């Protein structure tokens, strides 16, 4: 849970950056922040699989 | 307040003045407020009286 | 179960908050536009000193 | 009007959306069922034997 | 909207179940957690035997 609660919440902000980019559809910065959360999830995903 | 202004309607619409001693007419008058009577409203929405 | 329900909840206050932000700018602005609307009527009403 | 023809739509509900903007053409080009049609002559007429 | 929604999960037993990723994961993880509860309790009996 130390990482599980943290990683679901990390996934939660992955989801939240969407809300922010939805609220800021123009700025790439919000994308950039959002993008990192995206592969941040995938990174962990590949981390666990291995 | 907007309804109040319509309830006064600054001008008085009478018809019958023109450039000095030319054109001109009289009397197609309608009601309205006391602006042309000698009262003045400044663009700040406040009144002055002559 | 509550991680989802709460963390989703967290965004909503955040999202609703910013939505409320632009709204008051709109609401006060709309009054300003209506304030303007009056000002438009006054000058033509001023022009009514035919 | 060259803005979008629709209100700004954003999600707020148990899966519902909330409008919070106005696409100008409604203000500029839509209509009020409160109002009717009237029609005019352009001339205004006296007796003319005089 | 997807944040609310449930997606339907093709489990290769042939089933396809409509779930949030969260609940899947939860039942996935909770399954694992309960395994220790069973596993360790099963031991709990066993060291009793060991004694």
């Amino acid at each position: 849970d130390l990482q599980n609660t943290g990683i679901l919440q990390d996934l939660e902000n992955y989801n939240k950056a969407w809300n922010d980019f939805a609220s800021n559809p123009n700025e790439n910065a919000t994308k950039i922040a959002l993008v990192k959360a995206s592969q941040t999830l995938t990174e962990s995903v590949n981390n666990t699989f291995a | 307040r907007s309804s109040i202004l319509a309830d006064l309607f600054d001008s008085q619409v009478v018809d019958g003045t023109t450039e000095d001693a030319n054109g001109n007419k009289v009397n197609t008058k309608v009601m309205l407020s006391m602006q042309d009577f000698g009262l003045s409203l400044n663009d700040a929405g406040t009144l002055s009286f002559d | 179960r509550l991680e989802y329900e709460i963390k989703t909840l967290e965004q909503v206050k955040e999202s609703t908050s910013r939505a409320q932000e632009m709204t008051q700018n709109s609401m006060k602005a709309l009054q300003d536009m209506v304030k303007l609307l009056e000002d438009f009527k006054v000058k033509v009403t001023q022009a009514a000193s035919d | 009007y060259y803005g979008d023809k629709n209100n700004i739509n954003v999600v707020t509900g148990a899966g519902t959306e909330s409008p919070y903007n106005i696409p100008g053409w409604d203000l500029f080009f839509k209509a009020d069922g409160d109002y009717k049609k009237q029609i005019s002559t352009n001339v205004s007429f006296t007796d003319n034997r005089w | 909207q997807l944040q609310y929604d449930k997606v339907n999960f093709y489990n290769e037993d042939g089933t396809i179940d409509n779930l949030t990723m969260e609940e899947y994961y939860r039942k996935l993880t909770g399954k694992i957690a309960s395994d220790g509860e069973n596993n360790n309790v099963v031991n709990s009996s066993n060291e009793t035997l060991y004694n």
